[PDB]
């Protein structure tokens, strides 16, 4: 990175006399394709001789239906987990009055047929499949891995669900703050949720109220640099593809790995059916059971750690929606860089995009500074901010907004005297009364 | 690199090594060499295929044929004359014949935008010698052009012998004699990885050398163009 | 007792309606009498290739005949030939002596393996022997049948050498006449009728085909039977051997194309011999049979999801009751045919996943419902710029949350486990 | 209690299908190691005793890869037990639904087998009221905003309340501060602000 | 610092027992490919290279 010492000093402080409201995305994968694999089939098809061979091998493909049965099941779980908290479809009002703020990117458009928003439509258009529908059939899956004992079972909750719980989500964040999360949706009008909010970060209310309009174009300006992104650049959404990509790989090396002879005189079990009697049969019949067992061993292995990965992905997005949705988060960094304000879910193809809303200070001017006041002998703190000077007189500041007011005795309270704080300053507390 | 053979007195038509299959596309007209040899000893002692390809038709004759020095029919076509007859020697024995249909090639007088690249695979292994070609419309006389063309199977002959060498057959004194103006090119088969690419009606369309540079062999491990 | 839910069974397959056999229409017989009375067999360096092929082969008769010492198939079974078909045939017929018929099969060595006639090692095809004492013997030693004992270099499998070069072992290299370290490679065998077994010569004539890698040629007398497409079936084209449904496709098959296969090396269309003509192949249905139950003591009536098919299919099996296709409540969903439960507009809270947003509940009269689950009740929230809803009253509420902590602390014993006192 | 009782029957399922895999031939004579040993001489009996290790060691392998797997899954669960224990009963979370659904009072731990029970106490509200709300009190050319809570009217008197408890008070000096005046402030709405001086 | 250490200390263990997986003959004749290359023909030596 760039190299950059702080003008630090023993008596200088810099304090942002402006800010910026930041819009922010995190790409969440939730869920996988839930794909089972039929053990005979797979191993050998419709073969009655390979079957009671691999029937000797005990109960080893039952554990392997078993685990990948689990797995899609926990694909399931995986999505109600992350996207049904909210028991109350909730819906915005038509008129749209907000305060200036306007969420049509983000909130549902009627006029097509998937009540989706704005971006959710570019979201769902930028992740693109790689070998075969899974989806928009109106058919068989029509897919390659098909003819082979492979199948995709469809999720249980569709894509519109998910909208819709979306939709239900930033409903109730937008017209009830985090109350909804908390018990039942308390309408609130949103500059001043947007207030409460600012106050969270340390920053006076006045501050939002009396920069109303700038703050909702600049949040305005951030959704449509956000839209614009997703619209013009393609690896935006690599995340979800990689999880697409590998698990589609894996199904075809799985599929590939039935070309494999494992030392047989061929690879195709019909052949070797017809070609040989049944006592040699066996030994070539055994050799490809042990390798298609293998393989497959192998495939629901690496399926069951990838549903491990992706199951504490969905744990993760699961808690993004609960603390950074629901409510406003303390956490650095846990809700996008700057100051969390707010964020907003938006449903992709087998995972969740969150636009993180944060208040990021701009504009710093230095000014020097005093741990404490020195007035009649007392020494004087501020309650809640910072002394700073411009270089001639003292204030008072809200120490993440530059505001300076006069040192009253309401601003500040007194403890002790001069003589035992390290870089007390004299200078007059004006008294109201 | 591929040989380039003038082909004539200054007959340049030696005995080559048929060391993994050959490939001949070539540019002339009359077909000049129309004919081709393969065998161990190319001199009667075995069964050394004669195939033809002439105008008429390839009259592929496997027998144990007498290839004299210089077996050509010497013929000083518009220099249509003939000197003597030795392309056909003698047949002492034989092992087995085909004829197949009655083709033409486009060796008929023409030169214009030269479109007589009729390039062939002649590839002989595990007993079977195989025909694959095609024929390319290309604008340029000299030296083989620049594009991609897949070659199709023309015959397939399961003949079952051992072959190690190969020679070409042409049918065309010394004094003030005009050198033919026709050549041909002999390229080597060796043992590569090739990634295809059937387009959507199944011919290939392009074709990666996983051996050419490091570039090639990269797309060749990833499966990708 | 099954509890409340859906659990996977046996999966369902259509089988096959009939079989199909599709061969080339031939009927000349292979000249088998030509190779086996052949007037007099060639010399083992001499052994003789004859091709077989554009015929058809039966080997039930040779293999019935008895006067065959030896008759031994490697990668094929003799009773199959009949059903199998192949490329071409090499029929290569010599004469030995008895004690080097073990030398032929496969994977052996010696002077016959290395000098004259060798074998591969994944050799597939069927060698035949029978004693020829009295056709190829006499009492002053038939010495027409000769081996090559000297040589440069061993020889390539299937190989033949003829020149009768003076090789020398011990450098000093002749020419013509014999002498110091050089002899004649070819030796001639003392087969006469007063010879004991073994050195009595030995007619022999293996079959060393290849298999299905070219359109085939030559194969067994079973009559072809009629082409029937869309229809799952069993089809042996040229003795491919497979089941599913045929279809006519758009592809360009080259001349010499006969087979497509798939990227899983399976074959998704061919070709018929018969009608050059190609017909896709696809496996017919399957899938997995799920069923749907309430608790068993809640009741003992079921549904059924066979997944992944559309349910037009199943009238049109494997999972050993058709009782159900009865129907009229037969109910297409995306995640496949439900049969036993009434759909209904209603929608409720999901009871049973089905999946792509379908759950099973069982409710009043009593039966089986399957219905889009519902996400929970519309609310429109009060919402205006100068309306704050301010709760007057609380409530303490106590909920419990439970984690797994630990596991079951197990230990194996491999010797144990895998050989129960056992020391071997 | 479906969790623990789910991991101790996925345990003794693996147990069992573990010791069932002794029965199976894996292509033997027979899946009884001293029947082949009495049935036939070392050399013949070598290949049978060889098919049984494989299939038995396959069987071990699995076992354990799975035993790991879920291993996995637990310590990831323990690791959840222990930062509710630390961040829910040695405290109060603002980290919304991490220790139940509410406002976050407090938790107590119970030992279950095997696991952790969390009884957390929460604050809901339970019964809301509306009001007519406004961002600030214009006063005298003076905008005061709530110093903590908001301001509510019930249709004629203005009062301010904590933003969490309906609790109306006098709008006062003390309740609220100043900032500029109130030609910026949309929705500020002229009412009296009581100067108890 | 036992935790790093630990880490550490797993892989090289594990990849000693790997590298030691070389020293067994799974029963073949001997655990060296060499070695059996060199005193076996391809028909033998591919079951115990097998
Ligand atoms: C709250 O503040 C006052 C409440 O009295 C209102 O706004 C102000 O209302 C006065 C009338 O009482 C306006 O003064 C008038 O101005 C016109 C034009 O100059 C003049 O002809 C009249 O004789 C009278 O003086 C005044 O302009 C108006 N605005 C301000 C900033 O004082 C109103 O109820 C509320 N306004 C706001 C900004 O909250
Ligand atoms: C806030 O909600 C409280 C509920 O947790 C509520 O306490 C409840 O108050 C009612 C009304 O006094 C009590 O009901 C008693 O009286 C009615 C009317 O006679 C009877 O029908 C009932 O059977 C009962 O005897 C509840 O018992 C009481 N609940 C508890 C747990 O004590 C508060 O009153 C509510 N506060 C406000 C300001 O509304
Ligand atoms: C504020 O810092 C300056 C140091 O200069 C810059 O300070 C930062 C704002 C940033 O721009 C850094 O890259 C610089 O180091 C302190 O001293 C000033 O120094 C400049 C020259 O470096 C001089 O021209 C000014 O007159 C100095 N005083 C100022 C700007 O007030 C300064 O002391 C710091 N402010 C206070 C109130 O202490
Ligand atoms: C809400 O924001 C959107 C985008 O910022 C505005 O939508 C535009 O509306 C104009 C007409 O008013 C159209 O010409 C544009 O094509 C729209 N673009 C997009 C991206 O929506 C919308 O006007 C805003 N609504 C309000 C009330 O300001
Ligand atoms: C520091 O702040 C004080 C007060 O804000 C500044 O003093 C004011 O300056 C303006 C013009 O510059 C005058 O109109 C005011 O009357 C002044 N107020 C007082 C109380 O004197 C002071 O100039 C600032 N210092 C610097 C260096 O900018
Ligand atoms: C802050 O740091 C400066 C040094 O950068 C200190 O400067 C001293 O100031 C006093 C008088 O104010 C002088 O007598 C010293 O000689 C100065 N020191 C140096 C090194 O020049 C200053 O005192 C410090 N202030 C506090 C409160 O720590
Ligand atoms: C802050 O004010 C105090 C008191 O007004 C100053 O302390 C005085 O310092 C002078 C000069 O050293 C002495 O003569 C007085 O006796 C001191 N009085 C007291 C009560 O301490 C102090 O110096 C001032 N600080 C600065 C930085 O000037
Ligand atoms: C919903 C659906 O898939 N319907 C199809 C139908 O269109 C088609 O005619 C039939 C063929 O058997 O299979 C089923
Ligand atoms: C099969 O019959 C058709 C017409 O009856 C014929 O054209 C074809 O040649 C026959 N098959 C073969 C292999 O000749
Ligand atoms: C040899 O010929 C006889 C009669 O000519 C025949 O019966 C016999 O089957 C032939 N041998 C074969 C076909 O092997
Ligand atoms: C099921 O119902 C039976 C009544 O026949 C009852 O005895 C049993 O306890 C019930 N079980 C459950 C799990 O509800
Ligand atoms: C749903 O209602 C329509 C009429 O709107 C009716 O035709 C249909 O039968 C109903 N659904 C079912 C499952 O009967």
């Amino acid at each position: 990175g760039a190299e950059n010492s702080v003008a630090y000093s023993n008596n200088s402080i810099a304090i942002p006399t402006n800010f910026t409201i930041s819009v922010t995305t995190e790409i969440l994968p939730v869920s996988m394709t839930k794909t089972s694999v039929d053990c005979t089939m797979y191993i050998c098809g419709d073969s009655t001789e390979c079957s009671n061979l691999l029937l000797q091998y005990g109960s080893f493909c039952t554990q392997l239906n078993r685990a990948l049965t689990g797995i899609a099941v926990e694909q399931d779980k995986n999505t109600q987990e992350v996207f049904a908290q909210v028991k109350q479809i909730y819906k915005t009002p038509p008129i749209k009055d907000f305060g200036g703020f306007n969420f049509s990117q983000i909130l549902p458009d009627p006029s097509k047929p998937s009540k989706r928003s704005f971006i959710e439509d570019l979201l769902f258009n930028k992740v693109t499949l790689a070998d075969a529908g899974f989806d928009i059939a109106a058919r068989d899956l029509i897919c390659a891995q098909k003819f082979n004992g492979l199948t995709v079972l469809p999720p249980l909750l569709t894509d519109e669900m998910i909208a819709q719980y979306t939709s239900a989500l930033l409903a109730g964040t937008i017209t009830s703050g985090w109350t909804f999360g908390a018990g039942a949706a308390l309408q609130i009008p949103f500059a001043m949720q947007m207030a409460y909010r600012f106050n969270g970060i340390g920053v006076t209310q006045n501050v939002l109220y009396e920069n109303q309009k700038l703050i909702a174009n600049q949040f305005n300006s951030a959704i449509g640099k956000i839209q614009d992104s997703l619209s013009s650049t393609a690896s935006a959404l690599g995340k979800l593809q990689d999880v697409v990509n590998q698990n589609a790989q894996a199904l075809n090396t799985l599929v590939k790995q039935l070309s494999s002879n494992f030392g047989a005189i061929s690879s195709v079990l019909n052949d070797i059916l017809s070609r040989l009697d049944p006592p040699e049969a066996e030994v070539q019949i055994d050799r490809l059971i042990t390798g298609r067992l293998q393989s497959l061993q192998t495939y629901v292995t690496q399926q069951l750690i990838r549903a491990a990965e992706i199951r504490a992905s969905a744990n993760l997005a699961a808690t993004k929606m609960s603390e950074c949705v629901l409510g406003q988060s303390k956490r650095v960094d846990f809700c996008g860089k700057g100051y969390h304000l707010m964020s907003f879910p938006q449903s992709a193809p087998h995972g969740v995009v969150f636009l993180h809303v944060t208040y990021v200070p701009a504009q710093e001017k230095n000014f020097t500074t005093a741990p404490a006041i020195c007035h009649d002998g007392k020494a004087h703190f501020p309650r809640e901010g910072v002394f700073v000077s411009n270089g001639t007189h003292w204030f008072v500041t809200q120490r993440n907004f530059y505001e300076p007011q006069i040192i009253t005795t309401d601003n500040t309270f007194v403890s002790g005297n001069c003589d035992v704080v390290i870089g007390i300053v004299n200078n007059t507390v004006y008294d109201p009364l | 690199n591929v040989t380039w053979f003038h082909a004539i007195k200054r007959f340049d038509n030696p005995v080559l090594p048929f060391n993994d299959g050959v490939y001949f596309a070539s540019t002339e007209k009359s077909n000049i060499i129309r004919g081709w040899i393969f065998g161990t000893t190319l001199d009667s002692k075995t069964q050394s295929l004669l195939i033809v390809n002439n105008a008429t038709n390839v009259v592929i004759k496997v027998c144990e044929f007498q290839f004299c020095n210089d077996p050509f029919l010497g013929v000083y076509y518009h220099k249509w004359m003939e000197s003597e007859f030795r392309v056909y020697s003698s047949a002492n024995n034989c092992t087995f014949e085909y004829v197949s249909q009655p083709f033409l090639m486009d060796l008929e007088g023409k030169q214009g935008n030269f479109k007589n690249l009729r390039e062939f695979v002649f590839k002989n292994i595990d007993g079977y010698f195989k025909i694959y070609s095609k024929h390319t419309p290309i604008n340029l006389v000299r030296d083989l052009p620049q594009g991609f063309s897949a070659l199709e199977p023309l015959v397939d002959l399961p003949i079952g012998i051992n072959i190690t060498r190969f020679q070409t057959l042409l049918a065309l004194s010394s004094s003030g004699w005009t050198a033919g103006a026709a050549a041909y090119y002999v390229g080597y088969l060796q043992p590569r990885t090739f990634l295809l690419k059937y387009n959507e009606n199944g011919t290939i369309t392009d074709a990666v050398d996983c051996a050419l540079d490091p570039l090639s062999e990269t797309k060749c491990t990833l499966k990708s163009f | 007792t099954v509890e409340k839910g859906i659990y996977q069974t046996s999966n369902f397959r259509v089988q096959p309606t009939e079989s199909i056999v599709r061969f080339p229409n031939i009927t000349n017989l292979c000249p088998f009498g030509e190779v086996f009375n052949a007037t007099r067999f060639a010399s083992v360096y001499a052994w003789n290739r004859k091709r077989i092929s554009n015929c058809v082969a039966d080997y039930s008769v040779l293999y019935n005949s008895a006067s065959f010492s030896t008759f031994k198939c490697y990668g094929v079974s003799p009773t199959k030939l009949n059903d199998l078909c192949f490329t071409n045939v090499y029929a290569d017929s010599f004469v030995i002596r008895g004690d080097e018929v073990r030398q032929i099969a496969p994977g052996q060595t010696g002077k016959i393996a290395d000098y004259n006639y060798k074998l591969p090692d994944d050799f597939t095809g069927c060698v035949i022997a029978w004693n020829s004492n009295n056709l190829d013997s006499k009492v002053g030693g038939n010495y027409n049948y000769l081996y090559r004992l000297f040589r440069k270099s061993n020889l390539k499998p299937f190989e033949r050498d003829i020149s009768t070069e003076i090789y020398q072992a011990g450098s000093t290299p002749c020419n013509g006449v014999e002498g110091f370290n050089c002899y004649f490679p070819l030796q001639s065998y003392g087969f006469q009728p007063t010879n004991g077994v073994g050195y009595q010569p030995y007619r022999v004539v293996v079959l060393s085909f290849e298999l299905l890698h070219a359109p085939a040629t030559v194969c067994g007398p079973k009559k072809s039977t009629n082409l029937v497409k869309n229809k799952c079936v069993n089809f042996n084209f040229n003795g491919l051997t497979g089941t599913g449904v045929l279809t006519e496709s758009n592809k360009k098959f080259l001349p010499f194309q006969q087979f497509g296969r798939d990227i899983a090396d399976t074959t998704d269309a061919v070709r018929d011999p018969q009608t050059l003509e190609i017909l896709d192949i696809t496996p017919c249905s399957f899938g997995g049979v799920s069923v749907i139950t309430p608790g068993t003591n809640t009741s003992n009536q079921v549904a059924v999801l066979y997944q992944g098919v559309n349910c037009t299919e199943v009238p049109v099996l494997t999972p050993t009751w058709r009782v159900y296709s009865t129907g009229s409540n037969v109910f297409q969903t995306r995640a496949g045919c439900l049969i036993g439960a009434e759909h209904v507009n209603n929608s409720y809270e999901c009871d049973i996943p089905i999946g792509a947003g379908i759950c099973a509940s069982y409710q009043t009269s009593q039966s089986i419902i399957a219905y889009t689950m519902s996400l929970g009740a519309e609310n429109s929230v009060a919402y205006s710029n100068n309306s704050i809803a301010i709760p007057t009253n609380f409530t303490i509420s106590v909920t419990t949350e439970i984690l797994p902590v630990s596991m079951t602390k197990t230990s194996v014993d491999c010797t144990m486990y895998i050989c129960g006192d056992s020391t071997e």
